[PDB]
């Protein structure tokens, strides 16, 4: 009956954000008791919209969908950091690198938390935790 | 391409980013 879900790590790519979703569970439906999948932001939204649209869940409250993380400004700094070379000293590069990492770290902390909380709210809900789409979201693509 | 990896810190270690 147990279901525990969390996000262990994430990667921001040029155009995409991926979250690694970890599940520990004793529920017999799953192939394994501990497993992982990778999920882009989009798929959290698909799962949320599918809950909201499903008439079987009338009378239930669906946890709010996580916002789309915004790395746009940071990606352009990251691209420039690779390119700039031109007369940038090693000391300047190291400092630019250090501040950009801090910039990404904060964005990551917040978006991972909001994505994770969404899933944990689903896993705690006595009805929503049994949704078929949720099982697909947690397990598909081993 | 250029990417940033994020690893959540497992108690008590700190969260980490890696520029790649």
């Amino acid at each position: 009956s147990s279901l525990q879900v969390e996000i262990s790590d994430a990667v921001s790519e040029r155009d995409k954000v991926k979250f690694t979703v970890q599940t520990k569970s004793c529920l017999p439906h799953f192939a394994q008791t501990e497993f992982s999948v990778v999920r882009q932001h989009e798929e959290f939204i698909w799962l949320h919209d599918a809950y909201v649209e499903n008439e079987e869940y009338a009378g239930l409250i669906i946890p709010p969908a996580p916002p789309r993380p915004d790395f746009e400004a940071s990606r352009e700094k990251l691209q420039k950091l690779g390119e700039g070379d031109s007369s940038v000293t090693r000391e300047e590069f190291a400092k630019m690198k250090q501040e950009l990492e801090a910039e990404y770290l904060a964005i990551f902390k917040k978006t991972v938390a909001m994505h994770e909380v969404f899933l944990q709210r689903l896993a705690a809900h006595p009805t929503l935790r049994r949704d078929h789409n949720f099982f697909v979201f947690l397990e598909y693509g081993q | 391409g250029p990417a940033v990896q994020f690893f959540k810190g497992k108690n008590g270690s700190a969260d980490q980013v890696i520029l790649v």
